[PDB]
Order: structure tokens, then sequence, then C-alpha cells
DNA sequence: TTGTCTTCAACTGCTTTCGCGATGCATGCATGCATGCATGC
RNA sequence: CGCGA
């Protein structure tokens, strides 16, 4: 009847080759439409990335449903049309009332989007009694819970034990589960079963 | 994002329709009055913060004489765009518009 | 029609209310005699014709046709045909007093929303076409010769009061430091700091060291990194360099409000012109006040 | 009003049309049911038209907004209408469409 | 001795809770009479 | 000029609000919010 | 008059456009009498 | 400027979406997640969403009440004079929706 | 000219609503400054200068359990020029509720003033 | 008990499993508690909860768990806790911060809300962090936002200050990757405090106060600044990023003399930091664009650096110095033809500050200059003598005192002759700023007492 | 905290996002990091060890 | 029957700029003089 | 509907 599901991510973290896990890591073109401190009007893209990009960098988003790894290909579209792209000289429009210019900017990023179903792979800092934790990438942090182990496995004094009894170490592979950007932080949840 | 793809093809066309070429930029080559007024102040706002500053100030506090002291050489480094009512613009580099 | 949304009827009908927010519907002090925001009345007469409805339409509901006698509908279900005008007068109330019932033929009708925006003012041209507005000062006109025409005399009492804060750059902090330790009170002035962070510091309550603490902290960087971009805002007071935009009213025309440099002179409460500017400000100098806009 | 602070967006045009009361109650931070105005602490009366609900009041913080009177824009309420009521500025349209 | 008779002159000095009034007359209005004591003025 | 209340809108104090007619309130140290 | 106007506003869900000051006044934009006729576009290397 | 200043500026969100002031306000947020504005009208009873494929975490959010809400996340930041607040607060009351069509789209 | 004010502390009772608070000191602490303007029992001196904010009065209040002020509100300096003890009727038992008090201020020929 | 603590808690955990709460509500309400009241949690209990609540942390996770985990997390003075109790604390901290990094954020808060404390009771904490920042890297963003939002004011007790100053400097080793903010947040309050004093010249407190943190620093400094550390340890990033908050924030502070002896403290340490910190004024005082007061002032703080510092090869000093002669030698070429022009000779500013800045460095003249045959370097007496009678006049121009100074040790030295030009000074004799500009030099036997001392080595005595 | 001056008005995908090989990531970690050499020093921080993954 | 311009005539909106500036009626405490009730010797 | 051009 009424669709509010268009947002949604119809791209899927194919499973890699060669590899059991998928590539959540992706490059989106964006468009942005950010504001230009009068400091940086002889230095605009240094600017903006400064003024907007870095602090983006290696944070969660929304948009792109995921962590920000980087950006490439920094454009800002000159508000002239009639200007050939090779043009050293673009128009930025200044805001009416504040010496703040605001512009369009496109850019690449590289952004790491785990989504629910994907096999993924990282170390293992602690084995809890109740989890698993897990850096991924060494970057980010993931964690596998106690239902989500599958019950014939135990936790000794301490260390985790398998079915076929030994402890498990380093990589591991897991299927996420869901990925919680409410907090500050990125948590990944995984489950092995 | 095609949807989004789309209106910025949009953007584009219909602010394509909009410019004109310099060629084609039929306006009065004087700066009028207004324009005078508000280049002076847009460029004061930045000059106060800190934009780059093209020529020496020689002991000017002001950052309006200090506008008024590059428009005296054309060193400004803005664009006016003269919409006409239909909304298609021009578009006139500070220095190529005669003053006064 | 873009959307496509359909034309339905429910428009008229003015079901549901939407109650302004409280702070609109704050009450009304005058001296310390409060009163409630006369607006509230209005909603409150509703909310309890409401809930009348609400548990008297209950009852007979309750009431079985059967024990209902035929009479026991004509004490209600004629009795709701008389509430059902209230409670569609009351609304008119809420909204326009002219289409309310008059109440004991006298009293006076409370005003109503519509009467809020439109009578002879009755807010667009009062609190939107025009406005009180802050930066400005109104004062009694002196003739003073000696200024030039294009200036205007200023008492030092405007000078102290008024301030127009100055991005703190390069060309300028040699001023402004000074222009803080010279205070609030000591022409040319300063009175407040705009940090980055869009902070106020006062310094009226601030001694000359301390004070000149912040001159000297002033221009510094700040670790804050969506601050990189913005420098420190001071308020000094009003200078000679500055310009102040006159009025007389009533304002026959544009010539009637004109721009002026700003001379500040000693000694005297009073704004003062030059004789030039006279004719056109229309101004006799006879208990004649002038609006300074800064 | 300081230049420090620059506001992106800007508002192009505006649309009139009318709330439907169904956009009414989804946006309605509270309903108003109680004439009530004040209890005898002066605390706002919970269903009266100062219920906190709307936003901040007095010390009350907001419970809506949950921010202080300072900080808490206000938030607008509704009151469901027993009955449908004839809208006054319009009525003649009602009258002459009827 | 702060006060005075707002009708009889009498000087009167009065107390924490009295009754507010000439202790001779009875006028309910009572003055507040200037004492010695150092304000300064400039003569210009 | 006091009032104690309010402690102070900055974590370097919390100093001593009064406030002022003009609706600054105003810390000793000397921000004014 | 205001609502006599206004309803006839609403009855035609009448979108404005923002053009007259008196309008760009209520919003709160700039004017076009002249001051904000002209865009002020700045320029930059690349 | 002179105007504006010296009758009501302040900023205010708005929903791109919604078009409207009013139905903005703060989100209460947990611990370890800041408060952010919503606009009331786009947003839905989080119940809803699970009835019908799975949501986004940030979506949610939850007003004073702790009302998970999903949607109506959509504002901007526009500057206006208060008073034209306080109007639509009126024309609400009347039932007259104002639709506020902002730039950048 | 002369500006007289009266400072009434019991408007708010309700006849009978019992004294809430006296003209005066409480045994509480209070800035002691407050000495200079005001005399001994929390009236101002008579012929005292006055700016803006000083104490006009204190009264203490028994509900706050404070000591609270009166402060001059004009911008332009006054003097005290009288203070005017009302009793009222009743048959006494009333102790002192309201005083009128006048102010004087310097006029001068300032710049501005219309002859 | 518990047993019967054990079932209680288990029971409050299906409570919650059902949604009831109310236990685990109750539950959190005892261990919310403060310290002080003797209705609080025995340890033993809490012995039991945390490791039940450590057994499944994610039977807890929910809005309804939230509430415990918040008193857990509030608990006060967990530091201060029985060991076993401390570790199944810090044990049960591990795990849900591993299982959901969402608390970490005000469970860091604490931990840095804590570094107001002395060292030891911030071990913990800092042993907490320093795990979680290498484990949990995107905390180092908010973390330093909470070094940020937790500094105690100026106008608060010095017991917060030092001990969170110090505390940071625990940290600061403990995470390079930050580094930074730690310095810009510090430098800052350090400045903050610098220049309440130098306008005083509360005295007491601040003096006091910033003495305590100043030598504190410095001493961390100099234990941080060592050559082992100027090879494969940080120090060189350090001394860079020292150098550019001097730089960026230090610069431009006015009349400010209180904490820029920290650089000169510090590339005292090393000749290598006198080095390649002296490289860097040079570079600061000829730049094209910069403020000529900023030239002027980088000549007042380089130039007041050198005569009161120690440790510096003294032939290191001299070239550029001798360049700087010319440099004034291509300096008064193009302009005394500009002297006889338009203008007054405030136009020449820039050369005052840099003969403001020989005449300071007339201090070392006195010391050691006359080379082994006596002849002043560079021909200092006819170098001068020109320049001194030259369109400049520079002896007019420059400071009272140091010009003065100048004045007795070089004839003395028979360096040049003055007294003769400058009562020709006299008797000729934007305007006062200039004064006031050259008049200050940003280096001055100290007002303060412990690193007065720890600069003793590193200063001259005058006398 | 966010404001028009550190944080975007709006922002759109364009397209599709493209998923990328490790030698692009590689490339791209490797020109990323190497073109950024001041919250970009706690981020790259983790960039190398995402490399130092790869 | 019936069409409609015809006519008079019931409703209804605004107005040169700013500052200086509720009535009546029942309830109960208040006052004063004279019996009763409680403390003390 | 009082005071000022
Ligand atoms: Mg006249
Ligand atoms: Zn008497
Ligand atoms: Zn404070
Ligand atoms: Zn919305």
């Amino acid at each position: 009847a009424r669709f509010i599901k268009k947002h949604k991510k119809q791209v899927t973290n194919p499973i890699d080759e060669k590899n059991g896990t998928s590539n959540c890591i992706v490059r989106v073109p964006i468009a942005l439409y950010v504001s230009l401190a009068p400091m940086y009007l002889e230095n605009p893209l240094q600017g903006v990335m400064k003024q907007h990009l870095n602090p983006l960098v290696m944070k969660y988003n929304n948009k792109v449903g995921g962590v920000v790894l980087g950006y490439e290909g920094l454009k800002i579209l000159d508000a002239d049309p009639l200007s050939k792209e090779d043009t050293s000289e673009k128009l930025i429009k200044i805001t009416p009332d504040t010496p703040f210019g605001f512009t369009w900017c496109h850019v690449n990023l590289y952004v790491w989007q785990p989504q629910v179903g994907d096999v993924l792979e990282g170390y293992i800092f602690i084995q809890s009694a109740s989890h698993i934790g897990l850096l991924i990438h060494d970057a980010f942090n993931a964690s596998i819970k106690k239902n989500n182990i599958p019950v014939d496995w135990t936790f000794v004094h301490g260390h985790w034990v398998d079915s076929n009894g030994e402890p498990i170490d380093g990589k591991l592979r897991f299927t996420v589960r869901n990925v919680h950007t409410t907090g500050r932080v990125v948590s990944v949840d995984g489950t092995l079963i | 994002p095609e949807d989004f793809q789309q209106h910025e093809q949009i953007r584009r066309k219909t602010l394509k329709e909009k410019a004109i070429p310099k060629d084609q930029r039929a306006t009065t080559p004087y700066m009028t009055k207004y324009e005078r007024a508000r280049i002076l102040g847009t460029r004061a706002l930045q000059i106060s913060m800190n934009a780059p500053v093209f020529v020496d100030l020689e002991g000017e506090t002001d950052p309006l004489r200090i506008a008024m002291k590059e428009l005296a050489e054309k060193k400004i480094p803005l664009v006016i765009r003269r919409y006409l009512p239909d909304g298609s613009f021009e578009d006139w580099s500070v220095e190529e518009l005669i003053v006064d | 029609n873009l959307s496509r949304k359909l034309v339905k009827a429910d428009s008229f009908f003015m079901d549901v209310l939407v109650v302004p927010p409280t702070r609109f519907r704050l009450p009304s002090k005058l001296g310390e005699e409060v009163h409630e925001n006369s607006q509230n009345q209005l909603l409150s007469k509703v909310l309890t014709t409401s809930l009348l409805i609400r548990d008297l339409n209950d009852d007979l509901s309750k009431l079985q046709k059967d024990k209902v006698s035929l009479e026991d509908r004509r004490v209600i279900f004629s009795r709701l045909m008389n509430a059902f005008v209230t409670i569609q007068n009351d609304v008119n109330a809420f909204i326009d007093s002219t289409k309310a019932q008059g109440r004991t033929s006298g009293k006076v009708p409370i005003p109503g929303v519509k009467q809020a925006l439109e009578k002879k003012e009755g807010l667009f041209r009062k609190h939107m076409m025009g406005k009180r507005v802050n930066y400005a000062a109104r004062s009694v006109i002196s003739p003073d010769p000696n200024i030039e025409t294009n200036e205007i005399g200023v008492p030092p009492v405007f000078a102290v009061k008024l301030t127009y804060p100055e991005p703190v750059t390069a060309y300028n902090i040699a001023e402004l430091r000074q222009a803080v330790i010279n205070g609030p009170d000591k022409w040319p002035g300063a009175t407040q700091i705009q940090n980055e962070d869009g902070s106020l510091v006062s310094l009226i309550g601030m001694s000359v060291e301390q004070r000149k603490a912040l001159a000297n902290q002033l221009l510094t960087p700040s670790s804050n990194v969506s601050t990189h971009t913005l420098n420190k805002k001071v308020y000094r007071h009003i200078k000679n360099r500055d310009v102040v935009l006159m009025n007389r009213q009533p304002t026959l025309h544009k010539a009637s409000m004109m721009g002026h440099k700003v001379r500040v002179l000693p000694n005297e409460k009073t704004l003062r012109l030059h004789y030039a500017n006279t004719g056109a400000y229309n101004a006799d100098f006879d208990g004649d006040e002038m609006n300074m806009h800064f | 009003m300081d230049i420090s602070k620059p506001v992106g967006s800007e508002i192009t045009s505006v649309d009139f049309g009318i709330l439907t009361a169904k956009e009414i109650r989804n946006l309605s931070a509270k309903q108003i049911t109680n004439p009530t105005v004040l209890d005898n602490l002066g605390h706002p009366v919970s269903g009266g038209l100062y219920d906190l609900a709307l936003g901040a009041f007095l010390r009350n913080l907001c419970s809506t907004c949950g921010l202080d009177e300072k900080f808490c824009p206000g938030h607008q309420g509704h009151i469901e209408l027993p009955v449908p009521c004839y809208n006054p500025l319009f009525f003649n349209q009602l009258y002459i469409y009827l | 001795l702060k006060y005075i008779c707002a009708e009889c002159s009498s000087k009167l000095s009065l107390s924490r809770t009295d009754a507010v009034r000439c202790k001779d007359c009875g006028h309910r209005i009572l003055l507040k009479a200037r004492t010695k004591r150092l304000v300064q003025f400039e003569a210009r | 000029t006091f009032i104690r209340g309010p402690i102070c809108g900055t974590d370097n104090c919390p100093s001593r609000l009064w406030r002022i007619i003009d609706g600054r309130r105003t810390c000793q140290y000397g921000h004014v919010m | 008059t205001t609502c006599q106007f206004l309803t006839k506003a609403v009855l035609d869900n009448e979108r404005e456009q923002l053009d007259s000051p008196s309008a760009r006044i209520v919003v709160g934009k700039l004017n076009n009498v002249g001051t904000g006729s002209f865009d002020v576009l700045a320029k930059v290397p690349n | 400027d002179r105007l504006l200043n010296s009758s009501d500026y302040t900023q205010a969100s708005v929903c791109r979406e919604c078009g409207s002031i009013l139905t903005t306000q703060q989100s209460v947020p947990r611990i370890g997640s800041i408060s952010t504005v919503c606009c009331r009208r786009c947003s839905m009873r989080f119940e809803d969403a699970k009835k019908l494929i799975f949501i986004d975490d940030s979506q949610i959010w939850e007003d004073g009440q702790g009302n998970k809400f999903v949607g109506g996340n959509e504002t901007t930041t526009v500057a206006i004079p208060f008073v034209l607040k306080y109007l639509d607060s009126e024309l609400s009351a009347m039932g007259i929706r104002l639709r506020y069509n902002v730039e950048p789209k | 000219m002369y500006k007289t004010e009266k400072v009434d502390l019991a408007l708010n009772r309700n006849r009978g609503d019992p004294i809430t608070q006296h003209f005066g000191f409480g045994n509480d602490e209070w800035p002691k400054e407050w000495l200079e303007k005001l005399d001994e029992d929390g009236l101002p001196y008579i012929g005292t200068y006055v700016e803006e904010g000083d104490p006009i009065c204190a009264y203490f209040d028994d509900t706050l359990n404070k000591t609270k002020i009166k402060t001059y509100h004009s911008s332009e300096p006054a003097y005290i020029e009288e203070v005017n003890l009302i009793g009222d009727e009743s048959n006494k038992f009333q102790e002192l509720q309201t005083v009128s008090i006048k102010y004087r201020i310097r006029r001068t020929p300032q710049i501005g003033d219309k002859f | 008990s518990a047993a019967m603590y054990s079932r209680f808690v288990k029971s409050a955990l299906d409570d919650l499993d059902k949604n009831d709460s109310t236990q685990i509500g109750i539950i959190a309400n005892q261990v919310a508690l403060p310290s002080k009241n003797p209705e609080r949690i025995n340890d033993k209990n809490l012995n039991i909860l945390l490791d039940i609540l450590s057994s499944n942390i994610n039977r807890i996770e929910s809005s309804r768990g939230t509430f415990l985990i918040q008193s857990i997390i509030n608990f006060e003075k967990w530091w201060e806790l029985p060991p076993h109790t401390l570790s199944k604390y810090i044990y049960f901290i591990k795990i849900l911060c591993s299982s959901i990094p969402k608390w970490w954020q005000d469970v860091s808060m604490i931990l840095v809300s804590c570094f107001i404390l002395p060292i030891k009771q911030t071990v913990c904490h800092h042993d907490m962090l320093k795990y979680f920042l290498r484990m949990i890297p995107s905390s180092m963003g908010f973390i330093d936002t909470y070094l940020a939002k937790f500094f105690p004011n100026k106008n608060d007790t010095r017991r917060k200050l030092v001990n969170y100053t110090s505390n940071l400097l625990k940290l600061r080793g403990y995470c390079s990757e930050l580094g930074f903010q730690i310095w810009s947040l510090l430098i800052e309050k350090i400045i903050s405090i610098d220049v309440e004093l130098q306008n005083e010249l509360g005295i007491k407190e601040l003096s006091t106060k910033l003495d305590s943190i100043l030598t504190l620093v410095s001493t961390h400094v100099e234990e941080q600044v060592t050559p082992e550390s100027l090879e494969s340890g940080e120090g060189v990033g350090v001394f860079n990023t020292l150098t550019t908050l001097f730089k960026t924030h230090v610069l431009p502070t006015y009349y400010t003399r209180s904490i820029q002896y920290i650089m000169f403290h510090v590339s005292q340490q090393q000749l290598e930091l006198m080095d390649s910190f002296l490289v860097t004024l040079i570079d600061i005082s000829f730049a094209v664009n910069e403020a000529a007061e900023k030239k002027i002032k980088s000549l007042q703080y380089l130039g007041s650096y050198i005569a009161r510092a120690k440790k510096l090869s003294r032939t290191q000093i001299i070239f550029v110095a001798s360049y700087l002669t010319s440099w004034l030698n291509r300096y008064v070429i193009e302009r005394e033809e500009e002297v006889d022009q338009r203008g007054g000779m405030e136009r020449f500013k820039h050369f005052y500050a840099a003969f403001q800045a020989l005449c300071y460095i007339f201090c070392f003249r006195h010391n050691i200059f006359r080379d082994t045959d006596g002849n002043w370097e560079c021909e200092l007496d006819k170098f001068f003598q020109r320049m001194v009678i030259s369109k400049f006049n520079p002896l007019k121009f420059c400071n009272e005192n140091v010009m003065l100074m100048f004045a007795r040790i070089a004839q003395q030295e028979s360096v040049a002759y003055c007294f003769s030009i400058i009562e020709n000074n006299n008797n000729e004799r934007t305007r006062q700023q200039f004064i006031d500009l050259q008049s200050y030099f940003p280096y001055d036997p100290l007002f303060l007492k412990n690193y007065k001392i720890l600069m003793k080595e590193y200063y001259i005595e005058w006398s | 905290t966010a404001t028009t001056l550190n944080t975007p008005v709006v922002i759109h995908a364009t397209q599709l996002p493209q998923h990328v090989s490790t030698d692009e990531v590689l490339q791209f970690l490797e020109s990323f990091i190497d073109e950024k050499e001041t919250n970009l020093s706690s981020s790259i921080s983790q960039l190398k060890r995402i490399q130092r993954d790869f």
C-alpha cells in the first residue's frame, strides 16, 4: 500500500573468492552540499577536507549506512554551468547574510558496510564467559552473543571451548546478526549459528 | 540514488538554460550603485573573517576601508550574478565591470 | 496537484483543535497581579463542554432503549442538541469573537485567534511589518553646526551602550586589545567577548587586570576543531569610525531616514545634527527626537 | 544573527494547506482532555492546558522535548472534539458547496 | 527618637510590634526624623 | 550581585549566577549566557 | 483583511513563491529591492 | 538585517520532508548516544516497523517518554524571525498547515 | 522633581493571612553594607543619596526566613526626601505595613531642556 | 544469604526476561546508593552479582537491563573496592564494553572524570583505558572530548588541576595517537593561567597553581626529552608538536612571559632541540607575509632567547645574526633613499626590531666576544658606527634600557661609541603602540622559585 | 556539536555503490594515508592498522 | 408560467508615525460586654 | 484617549 521501504540497501555484499567472506567495503559516489570558511577561499579543496570530510573519516554515517573509510575524487561543482570543467576558477555562491560560501561537491567514499547475514572474520582479543570479542580488520569491534554461540560449546578458566574441545583463537569466521550504530561507536553483532 | 542522479541531471539542464554566455551578456557594463555596495559589504565580511587579502593594509583597521581599497585595484575576487526576471541570469566578474 | 491528494470534506469540519505550545499560552502578570492567558480560557470552555457531551452522551448510551422512556429521549437526546451549539460556538469564540455569541451583552469578547492577527495591526502589521529592535537609541536632537553634515553627534551615553562586535583579525587586534582594556566605562570601550564556540564573556564585572588577561588572551587558537574556522568577536563601543542610521518619525520618504558617520561628542546627553539635515528629516529642534539605529 | 553561524538551508516558498486530523493526531505531542489548569501546588495538571508534554513550564522540565524552559521549543497538543465542528473561517465555502 | 507625630509633631521612638500612632494624639501616620549623618554634596 | 542558584553553565566553575535585567545571566569569572 | 485573503489563500492551496518584500519580509529572507538583486559569487583556484 | 536582528532572529529545525517548523523536536538519547532533532509528523511508532527485512539502527529515536520513533529524521536549520513560528502556531490552531519548501532539497 | 514612592509589603496579604513580613533586618545574615543606606529599622536615612539598585528598604520575611530588600529602580540618582510611617485603622494591634517615600531629584537646565 | 542472593538476582533476571524488571530496578536501587550510605550493596553480594552478570551479559541487554547497568557503572568509588570485587568489576566492565561498546563512552567519561585524582587512585583507570583505546580505536575521538569537556576551571582548585594534568601526562604515554590535543588542551589552560599573572605585576593562588603545573610539566618534559628519545623516541615529533603549539598558540599571545620559558627550558636540554628550535625562530622572523609586529615579536622571543640562554654553541649564534647584519646591509641600501621620501621612520620598524635584536645580542659581547685577537666578529666597531649614524639612527628608536645597556659595556669593550650619539638622540627628540612593541623582552628573571632554579643552569645572571 | 561549519547540510549517494578489490583498497589506503602526510591523525591510526590487516 | 436584469436594501471593512499611563453577595474574623469555666490556695 | 514634532 504505502512504501516507506524506499530507503533500503539494494546492494548486497557478495561472498568473495577465494574466501568465504563478503566485501563490505564499497565505493559510493556521492553529492554533498557544504560550507566553505572565508579563510579557505584560496584553498577550497583543502578547506572542505579539513572543514567537512576529515571529521567523517572513520565514523559511521546513516546515508551510506557504514563507516567512512576515506574519500577520493573530491570535485567542487562550479556554479557556472558554462565554464568548462577544466577552468581553474570556480564560482561559489556566498550566503546572502554571511560570508560563508555554500556549494555542492562530488566525492567518492570508500565505506565498509556490513549487512545482516554477511560473512566476516576477526581476531579474538577476549573470550568471555558471555561472549566472544572481535576486532574486524583490527578496527571494527564485534561481539558474538552467548545464545548465538551454539550451546554445545563451553567456556572454562578463562577461554572458550568449542564442540571439538579446543579453545578457539584469532581470526574467526562468523555471520552478522546486527550492526549497532546507536552508540558513539559501531558495534557489529555476529552469530555462529 | 537514481532519483537523486535524476534531478541533478535536471539541475544542470535548467541551470544550463538559465545561464547567459559571455558574448550573450546584454546588461550594463557599469557597476550599479547597489552592486558596488554589496561587493564592498561581502568582501568586507570575508576580510574580517581572515579571508586572504590581496592588497597591503597599510594601517587599515577597518575591513570596509580595506574592501574599498581593493576595489580601487579591482583585486576583489568576486562575481556578480545578475538575475533577469525570468530567472535566467548573467555572470559578471568584478574586474570586468566598470566602476562608477 | 502533483501529489494527487484527493480533496476531503473533513476540511470544514474542524474536528480536533491544536493546542499552541505552553510558551505561547503562558499566563499574563499585570503588575504583580497574574492572569491566565485569555486564550487558555477559551480552550477551557471547549474542554469543559467536551467532557460534558462526552459524559452526557455516555449516559444516554448506557441507558437501555427499552429502559429509555421515549420521554427519556426528549430530556437527553434533545439536550445534546443544545450543547452542540455551544461546542460549535466555543470553537467560534476560540477563533472569531465576531462569530461568537454575545456573553451577557457586554463584558467585551475575549480576543480570538482571528482577532490577534487582523484588526488595525493585528499582528502582521505590529510585530512583522514593523518591529521593536536592538542597537537602536531614541533621543533628542540638538543643533551642532561644527560637525560635518554627513556626521552625527553622539552623546557618550550612547557611545558607551551601543556595541558592534568586530571579527578578531590582525589589523584590528591592535585596537581591540585597547578597546577591551578600556572597559565599558571608558570610551572607546568594549563590553562582551564572543568566543569561537559562541559563548559570551561580559567585561562588566571585571577590573582592569584580569581583563587585560582576556585582551592578551584574546587572539590565540582554540583546540576545538569545529571552531578552527572562526575567530573571537569583540563588542566594541561604537566609535568615530562607525556609521549609524538616523530616523525621525513619521518617515514620509526615504530621505527622512539617512545614514550618518558618527562623531562621539563628549559632555551631553542629546543626539546632535548639523543643519543641512533638518530640511530632510524635517526637524525643528523643538523637543524633536530621532531614532538612531546602529 | 551572528555571521559565524551560517544557515545553509533556506526557504524557497511556502505552501498553504489544512491540517488533517489524521496528521494532527500523529503530530500531537499530547492530548488535552482536562479543563483543569493548575493543582494547589502550582504544578501543571497533567492532561491540562499546561501539561508539560506541551513543553517545559516554570522550572518544570519539558516532558516531550525534555529540555528546560530555555531550550524547549514548546510542543503543540490536540484536543479531540466529540463532534465535527464547522470551521468558522470556511463555513461559507462549506455553506455554498453544500 | 526616630519618629515624629505627623500631627502634633511630638518626637517619639518606636519598637518592634508597636502601635503605630502618636502616643499623645494617636495619629497613625508617622514621620521619620532626620538624624546627624554624614552626607556629601559638591557645591557645583 | 547574587542569586546563588543555577551554578554556572561553564564546567570550570560552577560560579555563581546572578541575572541582570537584560537577561544575560552572569557568573563571576564572567560567562554571560 | 487577513483571513478573507488567508481563507481564499488556503482554498486554492496557494503556493506562495516569496517575491514581494512583505512576503519575503515575513519569512525573513532577503528582498529584491536592490542590494539583493545580484548574487555575490566568490572565485577560487583549482 | 537591522529589522531582522532587532525583531527576532534565531534559526530553527524544519522537516525537509514534512515541511514544518513546529513538528520538530529533540530526541531523548541513550547513554553513549547524542541527542538529535527529529520531525514528529514524519516519525512513526516503532511498533509499526517490525509489523512488516530489517530496520535501520539509527532511524529509531525516543521522545521524552522514551517512545521509539522511526523516521522523521530529515531536518535542517533555517534562519527565520521567531514570530513566524508563533504565526504558524496560530494558523495551526485554525488547522492551517504551512509547508515550507526548503533548499537544498 | 519629587517622585513619592509607596512601599506596601502587606498588599499580597488577604486582610488576615497573618503578617508575613516586617520592615527591618532579620537576625539572619545580610550584606551589612545596607547599614549605609538603610537605618537600623530597615528604613533609609532621610536625605541619603541614592543611585539605582541601592537599598530603599529592608524587610525581613518570615516564610523565606530571609532579610530581603527593595532597591531603587530609576537610573537617575535621587535623594531620600521624606519617609512616612503609615499605621492603619481598626483599633491598632497592626504594626507598620506601609511606607511612602518622597525622592528628591536634582533637575538642572541640561542640554535638551525646553524653555 | 549467598545462595538466597544468587537465586534472588537470578529470579530478578527472569523478571526482566519476563519484562517485570522491578527486582532489577530494586537491585539497581541498592547498588546506586552512595559510598556513604551503609545500605550500599556489600562486596560479597556484588561479587556474586558481577559474576552472574558476567555469566551471560546478553541476558541483561535491553532497555530494561539498561538502568541496572547505569547504577553498576554509576556505582561510586569502584576503584576503592576490595581487589576481588574490583577485579570482577573490571572483569565485568571488559565484558560488557566488549559486548556492546556503547557503555564504554560514559565508562570512559567516568574514567576521564577521575583524572583529577592523584596517580595512585587512577592507575586502574589508565590501565582500563590503555587497553580499550588500542582495542576500541574509535574511542580515541570522543574520549579526547572528555579530556576537553572535563578540565578543571582556572578558578577551580589546583588539587584537581595539578592532579588532572599529571593524570593526562600519565595517559599521554599510554596513547601516543592522540599525543597532541592533550598539549593543545594543556597549553591553552597553561596559557590561560599564564596571562592571568603578568598583568597582576588570588595572586598567591594561581602563582602556586601555575608553578605546580609548570614544574610538573617541564619535569615530565625533561623526562620525556632525552637524546635517546631524539632518535628512536617520539620526542622529535613531540618537539615538533611543542614548537607548533608554541608557534600557533604561544607566539600570538601578548606580553605573556610565564610559559614561553618551557621551550626555553626544553630546548636547553639538547642542542639539537636548541638548533631545531632556533632554525624555526629565524624562519619566523624573516618570513615575508607575516606581520611586522609578529616579525618584531619574533625577534623579541628569539632575541631575548639567546643571551638569557645557557646551552648553545656560541658560534652558531653569530653567523645568521651576522647575516642579519648582512640582512641589515641589504636592508639599508633600498631604504635610506625612502627615508628622505615622504613618510616617517617607523616605516622601518622591522629594522629597529632587528636592531633591538642586536642591542640584546650586545649582552653576549660583554661575556665573550673579543676573539683570540680581540677583534669584533665581522668588524663590529666600523659596522655599527656607520649604521648608527645612518638615516636609521637606530640608537634613538629602540628600547630605553638595552640601548643604554648596549651603551655602557660596548665602549667599555671598545665596541662602538654611543653616548655622544645618544645625546644626539634626545636633543632632536601607531606612535605609542610602536614604543610598547619592542620594550617587552619575552624572557626575564622569573618571579617563580623551584622552576627558577631549574633554569639557574639555563640563566645568565646579569651581574 | 554538529553545525553547518563542521557538517554537510545534506548528503546523497549519486549512484549505486561499487564494491572494490583489496588492491584498490590497498591502492587507496596507500594513496589516501600517503596524501594525509588534526583529527586526521587519530583516525588514520586506525587505517594503518586496517591496511596492516591486508 | 417563467425566465432575470431589475431595483431597493441588509451586512461589513478600514482610520498619519512613536514614546508617558469588574460587580455582587455570602462567609467569617473583628470588636465588645457578660456569663461560665478552670486554675490555685 | 491624556503627553512630544
Ligand atoms: Mg518641529
Ligand atoms: Zn500626635
Ligand atoms: Zn562560569
Ligand atoms: Zn517530518
